[PDB]
């Protein structure tokens, strides 16, 4: 909220969304694997061995 | 990704990858000439074992 409210239906004018971000959740399986989690600038590279 | 063709020699196992391993190789044996009809005898190289 910006300021105190009554009750009613939702107005956007009035509340406030929260910038945020998003990451991904990687699982090397078999035969593949991933350094890293790729939203941090840290660019997913696999490696195969 | 692996084919299924039968081509294949790099069938993976548990664990990442399978490389290789012993391949069918042909083994082309020497010539052969009447081979249980006449018998050789020798000291230098025969072995009765």
């Amino acid at each position: 909220a910006r300021t105190d409210l009554p009750p009613g239906p939702f107005d956007p004018a009035n509340w406030q969304e929260i910038s945020v971000e998003g990451l991904v959740e990687v699982a090397d399986s078999s035969t593949i694997d991933f350094s890293g989690d790729g939203s941090a600038s840290d660019p997913l590279t696999a490696a195969v061995k | 990704l692996d084919p299924v063709a039968g081509n294949l020699i790099t069938a993976t196992p548990d664990g990442l990858v399978l490389l290789a391993s012993g391949i069918p190789f042909p083994d082309p044996s020497s010539v052969n000439i009447s081979d249980n009809v006449t018998l050789r005898v020798d000291e230098v190289t025969g072995d009765d074992a």
